[PDB]
């Protein structure tokens, strides 16, 4: 068999996006036959150059974890993606630390396969069209660029929040994400800020090709806004040498395979 | 409410250049500041911030929380969780004078560059 087009043939573009009937992961496993223990594909058809590692960070939102892999993994494949679907779960109930999360997935998924590209999404963002393709790109590639809740418009130039996507390259070249980030808000600029800095700059598909849909929820408990955002985000030239892939600790837990998705059960520590 | 941009700008535009900060400005200092929601409420800890401005308890609006506050704003805190914008911008140039830009940390972080996408172009 020969390598994938670089566009597949198989993409419907515009998708309509809802959240109404409920799920049940059993009837999505019946109509991914093709997807392995632990959320694992690979096309049969071609050769995918794309070895995709999908991270999501996690704590309590399985219900919202239901319909995005309802909807994600018809996309995935449409898309031609040799992927696996990695679920972070963080243990306890300290203050929610997404980006040690996302670093913990990468470490972990390396475990299981030769990624050489890491898509990161929120658990609640679905793309609206299968023509946003996620997978690593030339440059950081931001994915959910025209969010619902934001009015289907990017809500500033260098927003790097939602879904977001690093080759394993790129990831390793901005020392992966920070780990001192405890609570909502910031860590996705100190993200971009460290990509900035590596002088790469953020490729995104257009507005049209990059609609999001978002499933509305209540805020979560351990996820406040945090107050130290602003000063962190203001520093992370020199903190981001420091905090990082390099400064990494976390205790594994637990480990799941199911059949649509690898969920990893890590205690992260606390805020220090 | 979940305010717009240009609905912001055009509410607050009685503060351009206030204390030399222009509307460009205070349009990128909102969205992170409270993304534009009016009913925004949030701690640190031991005091919360309201509204579109994120004016604190701690010293300016007086909250039931907090009524030994000093209130340098002379107003309730509730007052700052509404649609009428008229008395947030007061108190928000009475932090301006006083404290100055820096009370909003997002500001220097988040708006000391690519101001023009903050332009409301709405007349
Ligand atoms: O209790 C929680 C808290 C967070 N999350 C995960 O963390 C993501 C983001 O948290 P929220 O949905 O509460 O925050 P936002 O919707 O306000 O998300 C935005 O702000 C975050 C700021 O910290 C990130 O930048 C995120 O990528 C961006 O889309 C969730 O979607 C989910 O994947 C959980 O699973 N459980
Ligand atoms: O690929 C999958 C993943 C999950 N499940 C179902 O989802 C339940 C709960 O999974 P998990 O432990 O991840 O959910 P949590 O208990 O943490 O809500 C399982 O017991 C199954 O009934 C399934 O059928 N297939
Ligand atoms: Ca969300
Ligand atoms: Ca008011």
């Amino acid at each position: 068999l020969t390598a994938c087009p670089e566009e597949s043939p198989l993409l419907v573009g515009p998708m309509l996006i809802e959240f109404n009937i409920p799920v049940d992961l059993k009837l999505v496993e019946q109509q991914n036959p093709k997807v392995k223990l632990g959320g694992r594909y690979t096309p049969m058809d071609c050769i995918s150059p794309h070895k995709v590692a999908i991270i999501i960070p996690f704590r309590n939102r399985q219900e919202h974890l239901k319909y995005w892999l309802y909807y994600l993994h018809p996309i995935l494949q449409r898309q031609q993606l040799d992927y696996g679907i990695y679920v972070i779960n963080q243990a306890g109930e300290s203050m929610f630390n997404r980006a040690k999360l996302l670093n913990v997935g990468f470490k972990e998924a390396l475990k299981d396969y030769d990624y050489n590209c890491f898509v990161f999404s929120d658990v609640d963002l679905i793309p609206m069209n299968d023509h946003n393709t996620y997978r690593c790109f030339s440059q950081p590639r931001h994915i959910s660029v025209a969010m619902d809740k934001f009015g289907f418009s990017l809500p500033y130039v260098q927003y790097f929040g939602g879904v977001s996507a690093l080759s394993k390259q790129q990831f390793l070249s901005i020392n992966g994400f920070p780990n001192n980030y405890w609570g909502w808000g910031g860590e996705d600029d100190d993200i971009y800020n460290r990509l900035a800095f590596r002088g790469m700059s953020v490729s995104r598909p257009n507005a049209v090709i990059g609609k999001t849909r978002h499933i509305r929820h209540s805020r979560d408990k351990k996820n406040e806004p945090n107050p130290q955002r602003f000063d962190r985000i203001a520093h992370t030239k020199e903190t981001m040498l420091s905090d990082g892939l390099n400064s990494l600790t976390y205790m594994v837990l637990e480990v799941q395979r199911y059949p649509l998705y690898t969920k990893i059960t890590v205690d992260i520590g606390t805020p220090s | 409410t979940e305010l717009t941009k240009c609905k912001v700008s055009h509410a607050i535009k009685d503060i351009d250049g206030y204390q030399g900060i222009s509307l460009l400005e205070w349009a990128c200092v909102l969205f992170h500041t409270s993304g534009y929601d009016t009913q925004a409420v949030v701690n640190d800890n031991g005091s919360t911030e309201y509204g579109l401005f994120q004016i604190s308890d701690r010293f300016w609006c007086k909250s039931s929380e907090f009524p030994e506050s000093e209130n340098i704003c002379g107003i309730s805190c509730d007052k700052l969780l509404d649609d009428e914008l008229d008395d947030d911008i007061a108190c928000a140039k009475k932090i301006l004078a006083i404290k100055g830009i820096d009370y909003w940390k997002a500001y220097k972080p988040m708006c000391s560059e690519k101001l023009e996408q903050w332009r409301c172009e709405k007349p």
